[PDB]
C-alpha cells in the first residue's frame, strides 16, 4: 500500500529452488530482511525516511530467525548458531560492525531468540479515558520477576532451542564479554519445529513444538536458569502434552503444522497454527488450570494442569509473526475504540493477507494486498510476503471502520503518550488523519501533558519538543515546526552552559544567578553585570573552545530574531521564527549576560558580525531587553522598538543554518521506491563548502562530524553520541 | 542396509537396485557374487547378540532365493550361473578365517555351513561343485541339539501346514510348540513368503473367535488361552515389524478386525495425546458397568471379550478414584490382582494405552507409575487355578512384550521396575549421548566408516535416527562438507561408493533434496566453487548421477519409519508434473547455463566430469521429449566445448536426432 | 591440487600408491617396551619416504605411542633420546608440553573415580608416580606459562576435578617448593 | 573489611573530568582498602566492592541499570572503570535506590559489620522527581537518604567535582555520622 519500495538489479536466481525468511523488530529500525537474492547478508533500514538500506555481509549460512530483545541494537544471527549478537555503536548505525559475543552449536539449528530482559507494562486504557490520567492510570506498571537477577541487575542471555536436537541455548554475558554457555538435552532426545514461547510470571521459560499435528505430542519444557557460580544449571521440568485439534476432527485429517507461534502471554496463549496441504486451519489453544473430574467410579488434589480450545478457523494460511509487540486484559468494555488492542496478523500466499483479533479469532478487516510482524501497536505490517524479491508493505495503523474524530484524537493522543513514557520513537504519523487532527491534536496533548506532570515536565521537554514538531510537520505548519526545533537547541545550549561552570564557593548555587538576573535594568548589561555578581564566572583559561565557534550561534540567532520583528508582513505567519513567548526570550537574555561576562574575561567574544559598533553587545541587549520587558507576564507587545530594528549598522549578515529535516510525505494513495536511487518528490564547523570529512548525519537535521577535531568542547560529542532529539539514529554518508 | 531395517518386500526392489549399482561399476560376476556373500556373512557374527541372530540366519536364507529370481532373470545365456558361481565361491573359500569365524560365532556353523552349500545347490550343478565343498570341508581338519540354520531350514517347511485347521478346539500343542521353543514364525516371516500370509489368517482367527455364547467352564478356559496367544503372538509380531503385519491386516478391502491395539495403542510413534478422546473410544453405556463389576467382585465363565478395547475407561476411573478422590487408596493394588493374574492377557492393551497417557499428561506425582509396575510385575504365580497351560511361557511372553513398548516414557522418568526379566534386552535403540552435539557423524560415525568400509550393521541405526531426528537437508549437507576434504582418489572413490547405499531407503526424497539445494548452491555461489576443483568433484558427481538413475525409477522404496513423517507438501518452486520430474530438468537447465561461457574454471571442468559420469550404458536420463527439450541443445553446446555426442544421438529417432549428428559431423 | 589440473595428478598418485604401501610395516601400536631406531619421530611424524602412503597413520602425531611411554616410570631417558637433546638451549617448549598436559588431565579424569575407592586401592599409588615423573621431566614447563594455563582452559569444562584437585595442588607444591627461589614470582 | 559500593552518576554529564579526579581519588579506592593495584584472585573475605554506574534520562529508552560488580577481586574493578562509556535531571534517585538494594543484599549475605562506604559522584548537581519506578523499592530522594543513613551506619561521602553546588547543601541530610559534607581537595582520607 504505502512505502513500497523494490531491489534494483537482484533477482532470485531460478535454478535455486527457494529459501527461508523472517525478520523482525520491537524498536525501531525495523529491518532483517533474511531475503533470497542473486548466506545472504542482512539488511537495515531505520523507517524514517531510509530508503537507502545498508546490508552488512552475513557471517553464517541460511540466518533462519531474528527477534531483537529492545531499543539498544542488538542482532541475533541463528540457523547454525555462528556469528551472533553484536552492538553497532561505532560512529553509527550505518555500520553494524559484528562482534565477538556467538555462541556455538555443531550443526546446529537454532530457531529462537529471546531472554525478555525487564519488567512489563500494563497499560489501563480501557478505564482511563484521558480524564483522570495523570500518566499514572493511563500507563501503569505491573510488577514482572526478572530473569535470574544477581543481587539488582538482570543481566540477560539468548537462551534458545535448536531443532537438530532439542537441547538449549546459553550464553549470558554481563559486564566482561564473558561466555559461560552450556547445553542439556531436554531428556536425551527429540526432533522439534518449534516456536518458543518465552517467560511466565516468575523466572521460567517454557517451550514445545516436535513433529507434526497428526501425531503431534509437545512436552513443555520448562527451564530454571537460576544459574551456579558460573554453571547454567538449567533444567528439564516436563509439562503436560497438547494436540492439534485437526485430528479429533473426523472430517479431515491433514493439518501438518509448520509456524505454530505462541506469544509472551505464556499463561493463556498457544497459538499452534496448521499448515495443512490449499488450506490451513489455525487455532489458539489455552494454557488455563484445572482440576481432575474424579467420577463415575462410585458413589463416594486440584493442582494439574491441561490445554484446552478456544476457537478456529476454516481456511488457507501462510504466514504470521506476533500479535503486538502491550495490551490490556479482561473487562475491557471499549467496544467502540477498534484501536489494535488484542489483535494478530497473518498472511495468505494465495491472494492477500488476514488481520484477526485474539482470543476469539473470529474476523477482522482483510485489507486487500514471508515475513509480517507488526511495526509497533499500531497496525503497520511489513509486506515481504513473496510474489517476488518484494519489499516492505504497510497499511492503515489505525483499525477504524466507523469515523469519529474525538475517538480517534483520544487514540492518537494516548499512542504519542505511550511513544513518550516508553521512550519509543513514534510511527503514528500514519495513523493521524488530515490536518483537522493535527493542531487540535498537540494542543490538547501538550496541554495534558503541563497540566499532570507534575514536575515530569522537567524530565520530558527535551522530548515533548519534538514530538511537537513532528506532529505539527504533517500538514503550511512547517513554520510551527521549525520553531520547536530552535527552541529545543537553545534550551539544550542553556542548560549544558551551566553546569560547565567550575566556580568558586558561593551561598547557593551560583549557577542560578544567572536566571535571578530577571529582576535587573533594561540597558546597559554593563550595570547589570556589576549589580548581579562577576567574579565568580571564570571556570577555564582556555575560553577559546566554544567562543568563537559554538557561542556564534548564538550571537548571529539574537540578530536573525531582532531583524524578523518588522517583517510581519512577509508571506509567513512568523516568517522565519516568532518566539513571543518571553520564556525563551530571557533564556536568551542570560546568555546574553554570561556571554558578555566570558568575552569581558577573554577577548574571543561573539563577533561584532562586521565591524564599526562604535558596542556591538550593548545595542543587541538594550533591544533583547526592550523586547523582553512587555513579554515577561501577561502583557501586550510592541513604537520605539520597531523604529531601532528597522536601522542596520554596517555589521548585520544573513543567512544562517537553520537545521531542518526532510519529510516523508506519502499522502493517502500509493508509493514506489527503491533500494537505492532515492527518489525526490550541526554549526561547530559541520559544513565546509564541499564535504571532506566523516559527517556522521543524524535522523532529522544533525549532520555533524564524528571527531569534530577539538580538544575540549567534548561535551556536547557524549551528549550527541547517544540517542538524539528523536534522531538518536545517527547514520554515516559518505562524502 | 536391506538386511537389517526391512525384510519383506522381495518382489524384484533389491533386485532392481543391485543390477542398477551393477552396471553403473565394474560388473564380474565373480565379484559381484563374492559381494553378496560377503555382506551376507558379515552378518549374523558381529551385528546379532540375542534374537537378532534368528533374524540373520532368515535373511541368509532369504538371500539365495533372490540370487536365484536374479539369474533366472539378470543374466541369459552368458555363464549361466554354472561357472561364475564357482569361481566366487572359490573366490569365497580362499577366504577361510571368516569362515572360521562365522562357524565360531554359531559354535556349530561347520555343519551349517555344509548344508547351506548343498542348500545353495538349487542354483549350482551338483556334478563337481559338491567336490568343492568337500574339498573345502577337508581344509576345516580340527573341526548339542542342534544348529539353529539347521533348525531354520527343517521349520522352513512348517510354514506350509501352520494350522490348516479351521475347526473349533484347535490344537493347543500347535500353539505349545511355539510358545516354548524360539520364535520360527520370525524366521518365516523373513522368507518373504509367510508373514503377509501368516498374519492374515492369524489375525482372522481372533476376529472369528467371538465364539457367541459358550456353557463349558473348560471350552471357556480354552477360549481364553487361544485368544490371549493369539494375541501376544500378533501384538509380538507387531512390535518386531510393525508395518508388515498391519498392511498385511488391512492391504484391500474393508473389514473390522481389532485394529485398537495395532493402530494407536503402542508403536515407534507416539499417537498418544490426541488417543483418549475420539480414538480411545470409551463408552460408558453396558461398559464401564460390568467393568467395574469385575473389577471388584475379585469369572470368565459367560464368554464375552469385547472389553479389551473398553478397559482404557475401567483405568480411567481406577487410576482417580485411587490416587485422587482418596476412597480407594490399596483397593486398586487388590483389583489389579483379579485382571494381571491368569485368565487375562489384557493387561498389554491397558499398560499401552496409559503409557500413552502418561506421556501425555504431567504426571509429576507419579501415581501412575506405582499402578504400572504392580500391573506388569510378575507377582502372582498363578495363584487363582486359571487353567492356561502356559502359566510361565505367556506370562514372559507379555512381560517381554511390555518391555518392548513404555521404553522412552520410563526414560522420562525413574528408572524401569525391570518387568521383562529375560535373557538380554533390545539391542537397537538410540545410543544417542546426553548433552552432545548431532553433528558426530563427521566426528565418529563417517570418519569411521571411511576406513571402516563395510558400513557397520549397529551404525546404520545411528545413521536413520539421525536421520530422522535432524533433517535430509542439513544431513545431507553436512556429508558432503565432510567428503569435500578427502584428497585422495581412492577415498573419494570409497566414500561415494558407501554414500550411494547409506541413502537408501531414501532415495527419492533425499535425492531431489539433495541435487536440487546442493548442486545450484554449489554451482550459483562463489565460495561453492573453491571446493569443487578437487578431485572430490569427480566422485560428488558420480554419486549425483548415480542417485538420479536410481531415483527415476518408479520402484516403492517405502522404508519402515520413513513410509510416515514423509508426508508433507511443497510446490518445489520451479514427461509429467513430479518433482523428481522437475528437480531433474532443473539440474539439466542449471547444467545448460553452466555452459555459459566468459567466466568458469571449476564448474566448467565440474560439469564436463558429469557428463562423462553421465556417459553409461542403462541411461534412462536425458528425459527427452520430442518438442523443445534443452538438453540435446546442450548436449550439442556441450559438443561445441566423440561418442559423447553419439550418448544422445539418436533418442527419440526424431529429427531432434539430426542435429547432433550433424554437430558431430562438425 | 590446482584446477588445471583435474584427475590427472590424482590418477597419478593413486597408481603410485602401492609402491608407497610396499614400505609400511603396520598399524604402529606400541613398541617401547624397555627403558634402558624404532619410534623416534622429529615432531609428530617418524617416517622417511617421500611418496604417498596410506592413511594418516603415518601423518597424524603419534599420541598414543608418546602416552604409553610417557606413563612408564624411568621413561625421561627414553623421551629424551627418542626426540631431545639438551634441552636447556634445544628446547623450546615444543609440543610435549600439550602432550604432557593431555596425560595430567587424563590423570585427573582417572582419579575422579573415587581414585580406586578413596585411594584405598594402587590408582593414587600410580598417579602419584605418573605425576612425580613429570614434575621430574618438568624443566621447561611453566616456560611459555600458556602451558600451565592450558591445563586450567581444559578443565574448565566438565569440572569433574572436585576430588582430584588435591592431588594437583600437591604436584604444584612438589614443583614450586623447589623452584620458588628460581623463577620469579609472577609466571 | 572493606565493603564498598562505588556510584558512579558523572558519566554523561561531565566526561573528561572524570580522569582529573580519579587521579586524585584512586588511592581512596584500593590503596586504602589494600595494599595497592597489583594479578590477584578474590572470595568471601569480605575485601570485595562493587560500583554501579547511570546516565542522564534522555540517553535511557531502556537502559537504566548497569549495575554490575559482584565481587571485583580488587583488581578487575579498576579494569573495567575505565572501560565504562561517556553516555539536567540524571536520575540520581533510582541510581542510588539499587545501590540500597545491593547494601540491603549485602548485610543479608554477609553474616559472619565492615565500616560500609559509598561515593555519590555525581558531576552535575542533578535531581530525580520520582522515587524509583523502576525496582521493588520507591522512596524519594529524601526518604532514600533517610534510609540509607540511618539502615546503615554507612559514610556516605558524595565525591563531586572542584564545584561546590546546592545539591551538598541538601545531601549531607545524613543525621548519623556519616560525613557527607567533605570535597576533598587536600591529601586523601580514610573514610570522609
Amino acid at each position: 500500500l504505502a512505502y513500497v519500495c523494490e531491489w534494483e538489479k537482484w533477482a532470485k536466481s531460478t535454478y535455486c529452488p527457494s529459501l527461508p525468511l523472517a525478520c523482525a523488530w520491537s524498536c525501531r529500525n525495523l529491518i532483517a530482511f533474511t531475503t533470497d537474492l542473486r548466506t545472504h547478508m542482512i539488511h537495515i533500514l531505520d523507517t524514517e525516511h531510509p530508503w537507502e538500506v545498508h546490508s552488512v555481509s552475513s557471517g553464517h549460512s541460511e540466518a533462519i530467525t531474528c527477534l531483537e530483545w529492545d531499543q539498544s541494537g542488538s542482532r541475533l544471527l541463528s540457523a547454525d548458531a555462528d556469528g551472533q549478537i553484536k552492538c553497532w555503536s561505532m560512529a553509527d548505525h550505518l555500520a553494524n560492525s559484528w562482534e565477538s559475543s556467538v555462541g556455538s552449536q555443531v550443526e546446529g539449528d537454532p530457531i529462537v531468540a529471546l531472554s525478555w530482559l525487564h519488567n512489563g507494562v500494563k497499560l489501563a486504557l480501557h478505564v482511563e479515558k484521558s480524564g483522570a490520567s495523570s500518566f499514572g492510570e493511563k500507563f501503569s506498571r505491573v510488577k514482572f520477576s526478572p530473569s535470574l537477577t544477581l543481587f539488582g541487575k538482570p543481566m540477560e542471555g539468548w537462551i534458545a532451542v535448536t531443532v537438530s536436537g532439542l537441547v538449549t541455548v546459553s550464553l549470558l554475558k554481563p559486564s566482561g564479554q564473558v561466555l559461560t554457555s552450556t547445553e542439556s538435552l531436554c531428556r536425551l532426545r527429540g526432533r522439534v519445529a518449534l516456536a518458543d514461547i518465552a517467560f511466565t510470571g516468575g523466572g521460567n521459560i517454557v517451550v514445545a513444538a516436535a513433529d507434526g499435528s497428526s501425531a503431534s505430542p509437545v512436552k513443555f519444557y520448562k527451564v530454571c536458569v537460576s544459574v551456579v557460580s558460573e554453571k547454567c544449571r538449567i533444567d528439564t521440568e516436563i509439562l503436560p502434552s497438547l494436540f492439534m485439534r485437526c485430528t479429533t476432527d473426523p472430517n479431515r485429517k491433514d493439518r501438518f503444522p509448520a509456524i505454530t507461534h505462541l506469544k509472551f502471554l505464556a499463561r493463556d496463549m498457544s497459538e499452534q497454527v496448521l499448515l495443512c496441504a490449499t488450506s490451513s486451519l489455525v487455532e489458539c489453544w489455552s494454557l488455563r488450570k484445572e482440576g481432575l473430574p474424579v467420577n463415575n467410579i462410585f458413589q463416594q488434589q486440584p493442582m494439574i494442569l491441561k490445554w484446552r480450545i478456544l476457537s478456529a478457523t476454516n481456511d488457507l494460511d501462510r504466514v504470521s509473526a506476533v500479535a503486538l509487540p502491550t495490551n490490556t486484559d479482561l473487562k475491557v468494555a471499549s467496544d467502540t475504540q477498534f484501536y489494535p488492542g488484542l489483535g494478530l496478523a497473518l498472511a495468505f500466499q494465495d491472494g492477500s493477507v488476514h488481520m484477526v483479533h485474539r482470543l476469539s479469532l473470529q474476523t477482522m478487516a482483510v485489507f486487500y494486498s514471508k515475513a509480517m510482524q507488526l511495526s509497533w501497536t499500531s497496525l503497520a505490517l511489513v509486506g515481504i510476503d513473496n510474489h517476488g524479491k518484494l519489499s516492505m508493505l504497510r497499511i492503515s495503523p489505525s483499525l477504524g471502520h466507523p469515523l469519529e474524530p474525538k475517538l480517534a484524537l483520544q487514540h492518537l493522543l494516548f499512542l504519542l503518550e505511550y511513544c513518550m513514557v516508553t521512550g519509543y520513537d513514534w510511527w503514528d504519523i500514519l495513523l493521524h488523519v488530515q490536518p483537522g487532527m493535527v493542531q487540535s491534536l498537540v494542543e490538547r496533548l501538550h496541554e495534558e501533558y503541563t497540566r499532570q506532570k507534575p514536575a515530569l515536565q522537567q524530565v520530558l521537554s527535551t522530548r515533548i519538543l519534538a514530538m511537537k514538531a513532528s506532529l505539527c510537520k504533517l500538514s503550511r505548519v512547517c513554520d510551527y515546526h521549525t520553531k520547536l526545533f530552535l527552541m529545543a537547541i537553545t534550551s539544550t545550549l542553556k542548560s549544558l552552559l551551566r553546569p560547565h561552570f567550575l566556580n568558586t564557593p558561593d551561598k547557593s548555587p551560583g549557577d542560578r544567578l544567572a536566571e535571578i538576573c530577571a529582576k535587573i535594568t533594561d540597558v546597559d548589561i554593563d550595570k547589570v553585570m556589576i549589580n548581579l555578581k562577576t567574579e565568580e564566572f571564570v571556570l577555564d583559561m582556555n575560553t577559546l573552545q566554544a567562543l568563537q565557534q559554538l557561542l556564534q550561534w548564538v550571537g548571529d540567532f539574537v540578530l536573525y530574531l531582532l531583524v524578523s520583528l518588522p517583517n510581519q508582513g512577509s508571506p509567513l505567519r512568523p516568517g522565519h521564527s516568532f518566539l513571543r513567548d518571553g520564556t525563551s526570550l530571557g533564556m536568551l537574555r542570560e546568555l546574553m549576560v554570561v556571554i558578555r561576562i566570558w568575552g569581558l574575561l577573554k577577548p574571543s567574544c561573539l563577533p561584532v558580525y562586521t565591524a564599526t559598533s562604535d558596542d556591538s553587545m550593548s545595542l543587541l541587549f538594550r533591544l533583547l531587553t526592550k523586547l523582553w520587558i512587555c513579554c515577561r507576564d501577561e502583557g501586550a507587545a510592541s513604537p520605539a522598538s520597531d523604529g531601532l530594528v528597522s536601522r542596520l549598522q554596517p555589521k548585520q549578515p544573513l543567512r544562517l543554518r537553520f537545521g531542518r529535516a526532510p519529510t516523508l510525505p506519502s499522502s493517502t494513495s500509493t508509493l514506489q521506491l527503491d533500494g537505492l536511487t532515492r527518489a525526490p518528490g550541526l554549526h561547530l564547523g559541520a559544513y565546509p563548502t564541499e564535504e571532506c570529512k566523516a559527517c556522521t548525519r543524524c535522523g532529522c537535521v544533525t549532520m555533524l562530524k564524528s571527531p569534530n577535531k577539538t580538544t575540549a568542547v567534548t561535551q556536547w560529542e557524549q551528549r550527541w553520541i547517544k540517542n538524539c532529539l528523536c534522531g538518536g539514529l545517527w547514520r554515516r554518508v559518505p562524502l | 542396509l536391506e538386511g537389517t531395517m526391512n525384510l519383506t518386500g522381495e518382489m524384484q526392489p533389491l533386485v532392481e537396485q543391485l543390477m542398477m549399482v551393477k552396471r553403473m561399476q565394474h560388473i564380474p560376476t565373480p565379484l559381484f557374487v563374492l559381494e553378496i556373500w560377503k555382506a551376507c556373512f558379515v552378518g549374523l557374527i558381529e551385528s546379532p547378540e540375542g534374537t537378532q541372530e534368528l533374524k540373520w540366519t532368515a535373511f541368509t536364507y532369504l538371500k539365495i532365493p533372490q540370487v536365484l529370481v536374479k539369474l533366472k532373470k539378470y543374466f541369459h545365456g552368458e555363464k549361466d550361473f554354472t561357472e561364475d558361481v564357482n569361481c566366487a565361491f572359490e573366490f569365497l573359500l580362499k577366504l577361510t578365517p571368516l569362515l572360521d569365524k562365522a562357524d565360531q560365532r554359531c559354535n556349530c556353523d561347520c555343519t551349517n555351513f555344509l548344508l547351506q552349500e548343498c542348500n545353495k545347490q538349487g542354483l549350482l550343478s551338483e556334478v563337481n561343485f559338491a567336490s568343492l565343498v568337500g574339498k573345502r570341508t577337508a581344509d576345516r581338519d580340527p573341526q548339542i541339539l542342534r544348529a539353529e540354520p539347521t533348525v531354520t531350514n527343517i521349520l522352513k517347511t512348517m510354514d506350509a501346514d501352520h494350522s490348516k485347521s479351521p475347526e473349533g478346539l484347535l490344537g493347543v500343542l500347535g500353539h505349545m510348540l511355539s510358545g516354548k521353543s524360539l520364535d520360527l514364525l520370525l524366521a518365516a516371516a523373513a522368507a518373504t513368503g509367510k508373514l503377509k500370509s501368516f498374519a492374515r489368517k492369524f489375525i482372522n482367527l481372533n476376529e472369528f473367535t467371538t465364539h457367541g455364547s459358550g456353557e463349558s467352564t473348560k471350552t471357556a478356559s480354552v477360549r481364553a488361552l487361544l485368544f490371549d496367544i493369539s494375541f501376544l503372538m500378533l501384538c509380538h509380531v507387531a512390535q518386531t515389524y510393525g508395518s508388515e503385519v498391519i498392511l498385511s491386516e488391512s492391504s484391500s478391502g474393508e473389514e473390522v478386525p481389532f485394529f485398537e491395539t495395532w493402530m494407536q495403542t503402542c508403536m515407534p510413534e507416539e499417537g498418544k495425546i490426541l488417543n483418549p478422546d475420539h480414538p480411545c473410544f470409551r463408552p460408558d453405556s453396558t461398559k464401564v458397568e460390568s467393568l467395574v463389576a469385575l473389577l471388584n467382585n475379585s469369572k470368565l465363565v459367560q464368554m464375552k471379550w469385547h472389553e479389551a478395547c473398553l478397559s482404557i475407561s475401567a483405568a480411567i476411573l481406577e487410576i482417580l478414584n485411587a490416587w485422587e478422590n482418596g476412597v480407594l487408596a490399596f483397593e486398586s493394588i487388590q483389583k489389579i490382582t483379579d485382571n494381571i493374574k491368569g485368565k487375562v492377557c489384557s493387561l498389554a492393551v491397558c499398560a499401552v494405552a496409559w503409557l500413552v497417557a502418561h506421556v501425555r499428561m504431567l504426571g509429576l506425582d507419579e501415581r501412575e507409575k506405582s499402578l504400572q509396575m504392580i500391573r506388569q510385575l510378575a507377582g502372582p504365580l498363578y495363584s487363582e487355578n486359571t487353567l492356561q497351560f502356559y502359566n510361565e511361557r505367556v506370562v514372559i511372553m507379555n512381560s517381554i512384550l511390555e518391555h518392548m513398548c513404555a521404553d522412552v516414557l520410563q526414560q522420562t522418568a525413574t528408572q524401569i521396575k525391570f518387568p521383562s526379566t529375560g535373557v538380554d534386552t533390545m539391542p537397537y535403540w538410540n545410543l544417542l549421548p546426553p548433552k552432545r552435539p548431532i553433528k558426530e557423524v563427521l566426528t565418529d560415525i563417517f570418519a569411521k566408516v571411511l576406513e571402516k568400509g563395510w558400513v557397520d550393521s549397529r551404525s546404520i541405526h545411528i545413521l536413520d535416527t539421525l536421520l530422522h531426528m535432524g533433517g535430509v537437508y542439513w544431513f545431507c549437507n553436512n556429508l558432503i562438507k565432510e567428503l569435500l576434504k578427502e584428497t585422495r582418489k581412492e577415498h573419494t572413490l570409497r566414500a561415494v561408493q558407501l554414500l550411494y547405499s547409506i541413502f537408501c531407503l531414501d532415495m527419492q526424497q533425499v535425492t531431489l533434496v539433495l541435487l536440487g539445494h546442493i548442486l545450484p548452491g554449489l554451482l550459483t555461489d562463489s565460495s561453492k566453487w573453491h571446493s569443487l576443483m578437487d578431485p572430490p568433484g569427480t566422485a560428488l558427481a558420480k554419486l549425483a548421477v548415480w542417485c538420479a538413475l536410481s531415483s527415476y525409477s518408479s520402484h516403492k522404496g517405502q522404508a519402515s519409519s520413513r513410509q510416515k513423517k514423509r508426508h508433507r507438501e511443497d510446490i518445489e518452486d520451479y514427461n509429467m508434473r513430479d518433482p523428481l520430474n522437475r528437480v531433474l530438468a532443473n539440474l539439466f537447465l542449471l547444467i545448460s547455463s553452466i555452459l555459459g561461457s566468459r567466466t568458469a574454471g571449476p564448474h566448467t571442468q565440474f560439469v564436463q566430469w558429469f557428463m562423462e559420469e553421465c556417459v553409461g550404458c542403462l541411461e534412462q536420463d536425458s528425459r527427452g521429449s520430442i518438442l523443445q527439450f534443452m538438453p540435446f541443445t546442450t548436449v550439442s553446446e556441450l559438443v561445441k566445448v566423440s561418442p559423447k555426442v553419439v550418448l544422445a544421438i539418436t533418442d527419440l529417432s526424431l529429427p531432434l536426432g539430426r542435429q547432433v549428428a550433424a554437430k558431430a559431423i562438425a | 591440487p590446482h584446477w588445471l589440473l583435474g584427475n590427472l595428478v590424482s590418477d597419478f598418485v593413486d597408481t603410485f600408491r602401492p609402491t608407497a604401501r610396499i614400505n609400511s610395516i603396520c598399524g604402529r601400536c606400541s613398541l617401547l617396551p624397555v627403558v634402558n631406531w624404532k619410534l623416534d619421530p622429529a615432531t609428530l611424524r617418524f617416517p622417511l619416504k617421500g611418496l604417498l602412503p596410506y592413511d594418516k597413520d603415518l601423518f597424524e602425531p603419534q599420541t598414543a605411542l608418546l602416552r604409553y611411554v610417557l606413563e612408564q616410570p624411568y621413561s625421561r631417558d627414553m623421551v629424551c633420546n627418542m626426540l631431545g637433546l639438551n634441552k636447556q638451549h634445544k628446547q623450546r617448549c615444543p609440543v610435549l608440553e600439550d602432550q604432557l598436559v593431555d596425560l595430567v588431565v587424563y590423570a585427573m579424569e582417572r582419579s575422579e573415580t573415587e581414585e580406586k575407592f578413596d585411594d584405598g586401592g594402587t590408582s593414587q599409588l600410580l598417579w602419584q608416580h605418573l605425576s612425580s615423573q613429570l614434575i621430574f621431566f618438568v624443566l621447561f614447563q611453566f616456560a611459555s606459562f600458556p602451558h600451565m594455563v592450558l591445563s586450567l582452559h581444559q578443565k574448565l569444562a566438565g569440572r569433574g576435578l572436585i576430588k582430584g584437585r588435591d592431588h594437583l595442588m600437591w604436584v604444584l607444591l612438589q614443583f614450586i617448593s623447589g623452584s620458588i627461589q628460581k623463577n620469579a614470582l609472577a609466571d | 573489611v572493606a565493603d564498598v559500593v562505588f556510584v558512579i552518576e558523572g558519566t554523561a554529564n561531565l566526561g573528561p573530568y572524570f580522569e582529573e579526579l580519579r587521579k586524585h581519588y584512586l588511592l581512596p579506592a584500593i590503596e586504602y582498602f589494600n595494599g595497592g593495584p597489583p594479578d590477584f584472585g578474590g572470595d568471601y573475605g569480605g575485601t570485595q566492592y562493587s560500583l554501579v554506574v547511570f546516565n542522564t534520562v534522555d540517553c535511557a529508552p531502556e537502559s537504566y541499570v548497569q549495575c554490575h560488580a559482584p565481587t571485583s577481586s580488587a583488581y578487575e574493578f579498576v579494569t573495567w572503570l575505565d572501560g565504562i562509556k561517556f553516555m539536567s535531571c540524571s536520575l540520581i534517585a533510582e541510581g542510588l535506590s539499587t545501590a540500597l538494594q545491593l547494601f540491603d543484599d549485602f548485610k543479608k549475605m554477609r553474616e559472619q559489620q565492615t565500616h560500609r562506604v559509598c561515593l555519590l559522584i555525581c558531576n552535575s548537581p542533578p535531581y530525580l522527581l520520582p522515587a524509583v519506578e523502576s525496582t521493588t523499592y520507591s522512596g524519594c530522594t529524601t526518604e532514600s537518604l533517610v534510609q540509607k543513613i540511618g539502615e546503615r551506619g554507612i559514610h556516605f561521602s558524595i565525591v563531586s567535582p572542584r564545584k561546590l553546588p546546592a545539591l551538598r547543601l541538601l545531601f549531607e541530610k545524613a543525621a548519623p555520622p556519616a560525613l557527607l559534607e567533605p570535597l576533598q581537595q587536600p591529601a586523601d582520607v580514610s573514610q570522609d
